[PDB]
């Protein structure tokens, strides 16, 4: 076999980064604090 | 004169167009260069005799 | 090399050559020079009153 | 290079600046991966969707984004400067970027770099008085088995030689944007000539596996 | 004993390095991911690094510190703290093409190794710094993360298991800098990225007080493959300690420069003559070799004749092996030139924490465009010498080291071609 | 008044004395007679500083810049 | 039972846990050279001059931050040392003009105190130096950025005591400038206190700036008015 097997690469756009991190935002840890929101508060 | 900067105020050229030479020649002439501690004693034959110098 | 009249320099059509930066004073055997020192305006550091006791210079 | 704002307007806020709410939402999943009491730590993508937004950042989008992530600005100051994605002076649409240091100069980039000089016109290091083709050469991207290599933004351009310069030019300059892959074979990481690595269909799970 | 080992087919780690048969969650499947894996994962986790360990694997991305000793000090009991694992995801010293291949065709067995890191020392997810070069093969990245996610094979409760484990990755803002240790930790926190001091450690505190751990790509990929296969197979690949695989990656002055997955042990001028082509113009055209990758000294033409790839033979060489810039260079070149590249590289990339390093590199510079132009005297070239062992070891990073060590090896082996430029020159102005 | 100078009437203004231990600066006084004010001497304070606590997790201690 | 023992070249001391290698040495009396490390301010270790060498050691400890572990013995006049402090006080000098009448901290510098008690005193890298522009941080501090050495001592002390969080580092390698990029006029409370922390004469009295010199003036005994605080 010598066929390329990506090609869906090609299709990406500017923001799909973030468009995909926006698509895996649930089931999601619930993010373990540090005291306040910001050691500043 | 001697192979320190540290004590012979060195040469124009190093002296100023360097940067070591400049700040050994400014804090040799204001502070003046360190001398270890002690009581020393010499004497040389001058013509008048035994020139002593403690 | 012979070591007399004491006078200053100044620059190739250029200003006054000293910088009041204190180490003929502070060399000075006899406390025998006394700088007086203030900036002018312009930025280029300068003095006030330049003074040498020829009465206690050793040369 | 030339580390004073020199405020000069379309810069001195309050320039206008502005995102989408949809890219508000996109900030909402940035500052959703990320931690409680470390909300300041998206400072790094946040800054990316900037430049995502904007080709280059102007000092209200500094300000927007000091308003936004409760950071003090100066630390915003300090990663727009620091970094080499973040163009704060302003590029073409898109921005040509000569990869050639170690492997890809000794690779003969001279040729490359000659192509494009007199194709183009303008210097290296410098802009263009039109868009889209404003260049500087770089460091390494990492293709370095490849040829002295060519980058656009978010593409890559792999493995060419001056007329094939010429020719993706004449096409960026038609407007036509070429293909992402490289030219002239070797489509993967290919040992171009002989092909000695592996070559059979592998086992996959079949092989013995221990203490199952 | 062999004959210090050679690669045989079905011992290769991973197939599919470069555009073959699938990539998909089915195409790891299909080739041997997420297979007989949960039971593995819930037998034990001083189990897999008992394996690891026996596997005897070498510490890869240039560092060669033990990987499972460093794990094993990681099986800390838990605090009231999160512990977090790193994955670098940097081609720096230029030369490498080392992991943008497998990121863009395996990312699944390196979602393996780091979920077997993950639960192997108590962690609870991973960060993977990808370079933001890599937009292209980031986004791939990103598809793979999110099939992994949706088929419910990773998550809360991995695999529906009794242990929780996310992977969130970052991409780089652009630094050779952030390929580091510590930088990358600050790079991560916000700030510039730029490292911290070495005995408060970020395998003591790391991630923002976190006691952290950080690995490059190739440890975590070729983790889980060992703890799906017997005890001691890496460690039966041609010598002992240096023992297994490693990527041989060439570019530069050879026919059709690639890259191959061999094993450990291997004599270098049959490693360059029978995989990329040969040497162009012949194995009497070259002059010299660079292994070790850009933060390592070059080899000459009489030494790499005779010298078989291995760790222990390249300290003998007295030069730092780190991994896939294992190059070569012609002869009627200027490597001159060449190296003052490489000292341009150093001086556009490095922060400045220490002030030798940026010192160095900077009188480094422009005394190696002196000697381009061939103009000083042989006591200043002494002198270089000199300050290329005075900069060694006073420094956080080892960048200022791998910055003095090509300079070394430039002044041990090619000092008479120096003074041919310095003889050029005297003679033109003369 | 001619040379701008600070003429002073003072003999004993250009005197200092480097003594060991306060004892002796106080057994010099009463030698000599004249009066003396001995301030107590106030050395600095050793003070606990770590590089942990300086990058810890949940404190306020974060410097944010380096 | 909280008592470490050092022995300061063979000398044994007893060190409290969690203190670094430099209290140790004040303790015995030892001053290390330091430019970056302040008794009063946050440890980073920049400045590299605190090198010292432990025996059985190939590295070289930064003992402006280093923790004392169990039992150790410490070389301060190793040979090595003596090179590394001679080898950091050679990369210090050359980005570094020749100011020195010019600049107002003449007897009060610390690169020139260093590098006659510790340096060389013939340079080499006859040519480079560096020359970056400053910016106007106010009418109430003189500032040539030329002579920074970027020892980041402003910066920190700034940001956590002051709070102000306006000096940032721009740049990398030989281009790092320290200040506010913008070029914001730095107006706020307690910002006189910047000009003799900032250890070489980078920064300097506005009105005070050309005008005398330390070894002229005598020291005189006088508490704070105007504040009850003292
Ligand atoms: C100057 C410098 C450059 C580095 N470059 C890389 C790099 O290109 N790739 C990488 O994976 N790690 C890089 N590292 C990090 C170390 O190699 C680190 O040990 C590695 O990520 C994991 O090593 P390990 O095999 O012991 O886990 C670099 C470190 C330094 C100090
Ligand atoms: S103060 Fe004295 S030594 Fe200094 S520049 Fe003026 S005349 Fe020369
Ligand atoms: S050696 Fe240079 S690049 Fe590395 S941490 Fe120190 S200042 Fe930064
Ligand atoms: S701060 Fe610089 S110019 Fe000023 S006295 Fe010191 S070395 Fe000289
Ligand atoms: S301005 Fe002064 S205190 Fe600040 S980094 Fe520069 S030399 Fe240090
Ligand atoms: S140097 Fe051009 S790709 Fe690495
Ligand atoms: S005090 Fe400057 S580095 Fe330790």
């Amino acid at each position: 076999n010598t066929t390329y097997k990506n090609l869906q690469h090609h299709d990406y756009s500017t923001y799909t980064f973030l468009d995909l991190n926006l698509d895996l935002s649930k089931f999601r840890m619930p993010q373990p604090s540090s005291g306040r929101e910001s050691p500043r508060h | 004169k001697v192979d320190d900067a540290k004590v012979s105020p060195p040469k124009r050229a190093e002296m100023k167009t360097s940067m070591e030479s400049l700040i050994h020649h400014f804090k040799l002439y204001t502070e003046g260069y360190q001398v270890p501690p002690g009581a020393t004693y010499t004497a040389i034959e001058a013509p008048k005799g035994e020139f002593g110098v403690y | 090399r012979f070591r007399g009249e004491h006078a200053l320099r100044r620059y190739p059509s250029g200003e006054e050559r000293c910088i009041a930066c204190k180490l003929c004073e502070a060399v000075c055997p006899a406390q025998a020079i006394t700088i007086e020192a203030e900036p002018r305006a312009d930025g280029s550091r300068r003095t006030t009153r330049y003074d040498i006791d020829m009465t206690k210079c050793i040369y | 290079a030339l580390f004073v704002h020199r405020d000069t307007p379309k810069n001195n806020p309050e320039t206008p600046f502005d995102f989408t709410p949809e890219n508000y939402k996109r900030i909402e999943a940035i500052v959703k991966n990320y931690p409680e009491g470390h909300k300041a730590a998206a400072v790094l993508p946040v800054l990316d969707l900037a430049q995502r937004q904007n080709g280059w950042l102007p000092i209200s989008a500094m300000n927007k984004v000091a308003e936004i992530l409760q950071v003090p600005p100066m630390r915003v100051y300090e990663v727009a400067t620091f970094y080499t994605m973040y163009n704060r002076k302003p590029v073409g649409k898109y921005h040509i970027q000569v990869c050639t240091t170690t492997p890809c100069m000794l690779r003969n980039s001279d040729s490359i770099l000659e192509a494009i000089q007199k194709k183009l016109g303008i210097k290296v290091g410098e802009t263009t008085p039109d868009k889209l083709f404003t260049l500087i050469e770089v460091e390494c991207l990492g293709a370095c088995v490849n040829a002295p290599m060519v980058q656009i933004n978010d593409n890559y351009y792999e493995d060419l030689t001056p007329k094939d310069i010429e020719e993706i030019i004449d096409e960026l300059k038609a407007g036509k944007i070429p293909k992402p892959g490289p030219r002239s074979g070797r489509f993967s990481c290919e040992p171009a000539g002989g092909l000695t690595s592996l070559t059979e269909p592998p086992k996959g799970p079949g092989f013995g596996v221990q203490a199952g | 004993k062999t004959s210090f080992g050679s690669l045989k087919d079905e011992d290769r780690i991973f197939t599919n390095l470069y555009g073959r048969h699938d990539w998909r969650l089915k195409g790891a499947q299909s080739r041997g991911d997420w297979y007989k894996t949960k039971e593995i994962l819930l037998k034990g986790p001083d189990w897999i690094l008992g394996e690891v360990k026996t596997s005897g694997l070498r510490g890869r991305g240039g560092a060669g510190f033990p990987t499972g000793l460093k794990w094993s000090f990681m099986n800390k009991p838990s605090d009231g703290r999160p512990k977090y694992l790193v994955v670098n995801a940097d081609e720096g010293e230029p030369g490498t093409c080392k992991d943008r291949e497998i990121i863009r065709h395996d990312p699944h067995k390196l979602v393996e190794g780091c979920l077997v890191g993950g639960r192997a020392m108590g962690a609870r997810a991973a960060y993977i710094y990808i370079r933001g070069e890599f937009y292209n093969e980031a986004s791939n990245l990103q598809v793979a993360i999110r099939e992994a996610y949706e088929a419910g094979l990773i998550g809360k409760n991995a695999c529906g298991s009794g242990y929780d484990f996310d992977v969130f990755v970052v991409r780089g803002a652009g630094a050779y800098i952030c390929g580091e240790e510590t930088a990358l930790i600050e790079s991560i926190e916000g700030k510039q990225g730029k490292p911290r001091l070495k005995p408060p450690f970020p395998a003591d505190v790391g991630v923002f007080g976190c006691p952290t751990t950080v690995a490059n790509v190739e440890t975590v990929a070729v983790s889980p493959t060992i703890c799906r296969r017997g005890g001691a197979w890496f460690a039966s690949f041609g010598r002992e300690r240096n023992s297994g695989t490693k990527l041989f990656n060439i570019s530069g002055h050879v026919n059709n420069p690639c890259t191959v997955e061999e094993e450990m042990s291997v004599p270098l001028k049959e490693l360059i003559e029978k995989h990329a082509g040969g040497v162009t113009g012949g194995w009497d055209n070259l002059l010299a070799v660079i292994p070790g990758g850009s933060s390592t000294p070059l080899i000459p033409k009489s030494v790499c004749e005779t010298v078989l790839m291995d760790f222990d033979a390249l300290i003998q060489a007295q030069t730092g092996l780190g991994t896939a810039a294992v190059i070569v260079m012609d002869r009627s070149t200027d490597i001159v030139k060449a190296i003052a590249r490489l000292i341009e590289f150093y001086k556009h990339e490095s922060c400045g924490q220490c002030t030798p390093c940026r010192e160095g590199v900077d009188w480094m510079n422009k005394v190696m465009a002196r000697f381009v132009r061939g103009d000083a005297r042989p006591a200043e070239i002494d002198s270089l010498w000199e300050i290329s062992k005075q900069i060694e070891g006073h420094t956080i990073c080892a960048l200022g080291d791998g910055a003095a060590w090509p300079v070394q090896g430039l002044i041990r082996h090619f000092r008479p071609e120096l003074e041919e430029r310095m003889q050029r020159f005297a003679q033109q102005h003369q | 008044p001619l040379m701008g100078w600070a003429s002073t009437a003072d003999p004993l203004s250009n005197l200092v004395l480097t003594f060991s231990t306060k004892e002796d600066a106080i057994a010099f006084a009463e030698k000599n007679g004249w009066s003396y004010d001995v301030e107590e001497r106030k050395v600095p304070k050793p003070k606990s500083k770590s590089y942990g606590a300086n990058f810890s997790w949940n404190k306020r201690t974060r410097v944010s810049t380096k | 039972s909280n008592l470490i023992e050092v022995f300061v070249d063979g000398q044994s001391v007893m060190v409290e846990p969690g203190t670094t290698v430099l209290q140790a040495c004040e303790k015995v009396g030892m001053q290390i050279p330091r430019f970056c490390y302040h008794e009063r301010l946050s440890v980073a270790g920049n400045c590299r001059m605190c090198l010292v060498e432990i025996e059985k050691a190939p590295k070289v400890v930064a003992a402006c931050a280093m923790p004392v572990m169990k039992g150790w013995n410490i070389l301060t006049n190793s040979e090595k040392t003596k090179k590394a402090r001679e080898g950091v006080m050679e990369f210090l000098l050359a980005n570094h003009p020749l100011d020195c009448p010019i600049c107002d901290q003449g007897g009060e510098c610390d690169l020139q105190d260093q590098s006659m008690m510790f340096g060389s005193d013939r340079s080499r890298f006859l040519e480079g130096k560096r020359a970056v522009e400053d910016k106007n941080i106010g009418p109430l501090v003189k500032t040539i950025m030329t002579r920074c050495i970027q020892c980041t001592r402003c910066i920190r002390f700034a940001s956590e005591i002051a709070g102000v969080d306006d000096l940032g580092t721009t740049g990398r390698g030989n281009d790092m400038q320290v200040g506010t990029y913008i070029e914001k006029m730095f107006m706020s409370e307690l910002s006189g206190n910047i000009i003799d922390i900032c250890p070489v004469g980078a920064l300097t009295s506005k009105p005070y700036a050309f005008t005398a010199r330390p070894w002229e003036t005598r020291k005189t005994e006088s508490i704070d008015v105007m504040d009850a605080v003292g």
